[PDB]
């Protein structure tokens, strides 16, 4: 490949009436740098049409719709793509080259690509189009599984992957989205190491991906209260040595790595954490995981101002706008003003979208007890913001008897509202202490403005 | 205050899925 | 086609809801904003361009839901603190403050004459109160896990709910009891228009699918696929011919009724858009999102 | 059927699953297998 490279910059400046030389350039260019293919295409797309007024076949436009895909440049891909199909219908004759079979991956380009625009009816279209007319294809058969899988699991979407393994079982690619499916259903955990086995026959032997699926199957098991009965170490080593073995048999996997340092992490050792994830953070930043483990670390140091930036950098991605667990891990030992107040409005931010949450709601009752708490205290401070503090604090106290009535909660039950609730009575006794210090403070600010008054009057 | 905020706190690892690159005749 | 009016930092945080009024009681002259800075903004559109005629304060944490009367020149607003707090607006005054206690509250929505006030409920059940009184009249239950989205039939014979993982109930308010429970999506619901007509409905769930359906016999009138991230709001081209589509990815699709057509994009908030008003015809468009800039986009 | 073999034979596949999880640049392990058995040494 590399002698490849050589050649194909020994010919590209060179014309010995160059024909397919960019076809040969670009056909090893997809690995590469896309553009290069893309400027390869370009100059191909012209020398078709000086020796003759000759169209494009229709392999190269499909492929440079293809290239297209990964671009930006997703409406002239879609173009590329129609006038492909004409071309190869265009190709009337041509059922040696099978411009039908050619028409069939270009359709399912196609409707990859409607799956792009979110054009999913159409993307239905061309599927069905193409299953209708050669059902022994299994990924348009996926696609269309794992379109209904966006709407959900128990769908058509779970049957045919399922089918999809009816008619290949040997198909590793489905197989492997079989257990992708029971990672929603995280109770089917231990279960998944039989179907996460079936595959595990040698000839499927080396998958990388499902072993490591194994590993991340094995690591959620963790940060239970049964590390200490030496349960959770065991699992912890358990996961390490198929970390050592996707180690040996694969330097340069980033995911594995990220599975070290996880359970290395889970075994407290932080400082040994960040620089194994720092290897992976110059290997390639768009991992979304690995910005949350690092700020983990960091409010581990309490580098709040290390972390949460790096939040809602991991928040630059056009996947949710109130992910859950990033703001729960973001709202950990947040201490400062910000990390008090602007806390808050990260959680109504979440609390907006997932009023449904009894952490959150408690949470939300623990930093208005917090601010509540600070304003109070040593304060000495002005009448407004103490008039809110009793409304919140009434408003905290509400939270804590509602949670209290609900039986479930996190698997650890939260009646330790109830010392709220006795702190809270207290921060009523203090509330009517500091209420008339307040008007102290308006007492003496209206003899003040008094005194003002008649000096002025005076000059 | 007394105790910070509660979590479960995980380390967790996603997966990526199956691509589907477009195909390349 | 296009922006008409553009305000910029309209609020001091991110607009959760937005309130447009139809009618000529000085309410198609102004705009009701809901947001999370605990600012209700009345913004007075005078002169075909955008005047704040008044800022209401009060709702302690962020605002979910803004509406304005059909049958009168008042405004409601709800939050998380479960104080339904009603506004008088020719004012600027509260009317009384609705406590929904102790969280028990969510969006809500004026009744067509304007005298019954539904909400969602943790429960599951759709608390109906009293404009004037203030009072729960009586609960639409209907249990399922939350509920998320309403509306009322705008010609007053029918309510529909969205629920929290996609259960949409149907409802005689003549009789108050449930009619149909549809199941046609799974992800969330929050917002769900009926038609002008009141003889279509709209869905809009994290799927970007909005799923059609018929009213007056409660079937699947078709699904529209939307945006690459949640649809969150919905309005009905007043003329029933158009709807709009509120997505969390920046972009609001505007749609035809019949075609299922994207009829136009807008891209204008460089962040998540999250409610959206047309004109007394159409023509107008308002939106709202956590870029805190309110567009208003002439359509016609 | 014929259409099987005659369009997986003629496209091309450029993006697989396992080289996602492997990394374009060249991050050994050694660095990596160094640090595991440090902590070992702790061990």
């Amino acid at each position: 490949r590399d002698i490849a490279k050589g050649h194909l910059k020994k010919v590209t400046e060179q014309y010995p009436d160059d024909v397919e030389a960019w076809i040969e350039l670009a056909q090893i260019l997809e690995q590469t740098d896309i553009q290069g293919a893309l400027s390869a295409y370009g100059t191909a797309t012209r020398i078709l049409q000086e020796k003759v007024q000759a169209d494009v076949p229709p392999e190269i436009l499909n492929n440079v719709g293809a290239l297209h895909f990964r671009l930006g440049n997703l409406g002239e891909a879609k173009k590329y793509f129609l006038a492909s199909l004409d071309r190869a219908k265009a190709e009337a004759e041509h059922d040696e080259h099978y411009y039908n079979a050619i028409s069939v991956t270009t359709s399912y380009n196609l409707a990859r690509l409607y799956e792009a625009m979110c054009e999913f009816h159409e993307a239905e279209k061309l599927y069905k189009n193409i299953l209708r007319e050669h059902p022994n294809y299994v990924d348009c058969y996926l696609r269309l599984g794992a379109m209904a899988r966006d709407k959900g699991n128990f769908y058509e979407a779970s049957d045919w992957f399922k089918e999809a393994l009816q008619i290949n079982q040997d198909h590793p690619d489905a197989w492997s989205l079989i257990g992708n499916l029971h990672l929603a259903k995280q109770e089917w955990g231990p279960g998944q190491k039989k179907f996460e086995r079936i595959l595990k026959q040698p000839s499927t032997q080396s998958d990388t991906y499902s072993m490591l699926a194994l590993g991340n199957v094995w690591l959620q098991t963790l940060h239970q209260p049964t590390r200490d009965r030496e349960k959770e170490k065991r699992h912890q080593d358990r996961a390490l040595a198929i970390y050592k073995q996707v180690l040996r048999n694969d330097a340069k996997n980033l995911y594995a790595a990220n599975g070290i340092g996880a359970v290395l992490a889970h075994k407290g050792y932080f400082r040994e954490a960040r620089d194994v994830f720092a290897q992976v953070r110059e290997a390639t930043a768009d991992i979304s995981d690995v910005w949350l483990n690092l700020a983990h670390i960091y409010v581990e140091q309490k580098q709040y101002i290390s972390a949460v930036q790096m939040y809602e950098n991991c928040l630059r991605k056009f996947y949710k706008h109130q992910n859950t667990e990033v703001v729960l891990y973001l709202a950990r030992a947040l201490f400062k003003c910000g990390k008090l107040q602007e806390c808050k409005q990260t959680l109504l931010k979440a609390r907006h979208v997932a009023p449904s949450d009894t952490v959150l709601m408690f949470n939300v009752a623990l930093v208005l007890q917090r601010l509540a708490t600070s304003v109070l205290k040593d304060e000495k401070s002005n009448l407004k913001e103490v008039l809110n503090a009793v409304k919140e604090l009434e408003l905290a106290h509400r939270y804590f008897s509602y949670l209290s009535k609900v039986g479930d909660k996190m698997r650890f039950d939260l009646a330790l509202a109830a010392t709220e609730a006795r702190q809270c009575s207290d921060l009523l006794s203090q509330a009517q202490y500091h209420v008339a210090r307040a008007r102290k403070q308006d007492e003496e600010e209206r003899e003040l403005r008094a005194k003002q008054e008649q000096e002025k009057e005076l000059l | 205050e007394r105790s910070g905020v509660v979590c479960r706190v995980k380390y967790c690892n996603s997966l990526p899925d199956i691509p589907f690159d477009p195909k390349f005749i | 086609y296009g922006i008409l009016f553009k305000q910029e930092q309209a609020h001091d945080d991110a607009i959760w809801s937005v309130a447009w009024g139809t009618n000529k009681k000085e309410n198609s002259e102004t705009v009701v904003t809901g947001s999370l800075d605990d600012l209700v903004k009345v913004w007075k559109w005078r002169d075909e361009r955008l005047d704040l005629q008044w800022s209401l304060e009060g709702h302690q944490l962020g605002v979910v839901s803004v509406d304005i009367s059909h049958t009168l020149p008042i405004a409601a607003s709800s939050s998380l603190d479960a104080h339904i707090r009603l506004w008088d607006l020719e004012n600027g005054k509260q009317i009384k403050s609705i406590d929904a206690g102790p969280v028990d509250a969510w969006t809500l929505a004026f009744s067509p004459d304007s005298q019954y006030l539904a909400t969602g409920t943790h429960v599951g059940k759709v608390n109906i109160f009293g404009v004037e009184s203030g009072k729960k009249e009586y609960s639409l239950d209907t249990r399922g896990k939350f509920i998320l989205s309403i509306a009322y039939s705008p010609d007053g014979k029918y309510l529909a709910s969205g629920a929290i993982d996609g259960i949409i109930n149907i409802f005689d308010i003549a009789t108050g009891k449930l009619l149909h429970t549809l199941e046609g999506h799974a992800m969330p619901i929050r917002s769900l228009t009926f038609s002008p007509d009141s003889q279509l409905l709209v869905t809009a769930s994290d799927d970007g699918y909005i799923k059609i359906y018929d009213v007056q016999h409660a079937n699947l009138a078709g699904t529209l696929s939307g945006h690459a991230s949640w649809v969150l709001n919905v309005a009905f081209c007043p003329d029933d011919t158009h709807f709009v589509s509120s997505s969390s990815d920046k972009s609001v699709k505007v749609w035809d009724v019949g075609t299922r057509t994207c009829v136009h994009t807008f891209f204008d908030h460089q962040d998540q858009v999250w409610g959206v008003k047309y004109n007394g015809n159409g023509s107008k468009i308002v939106s709202v999102g956590d870029d805190q800039e309110i567009h208003i986009y002439d359509c016609p | 059927v014929d259409v099987t073999r005659d369009i997986v034979s003629r496209e091309r596949v450029w993006r697989t699953r396992t080289t996602i999880l492997q990394s374009t640049g060249k991050n050994f392990s050694k660095n990596i297998f160094a640090i595991l058995q440090s902590v070992k040494a702790r061990e």
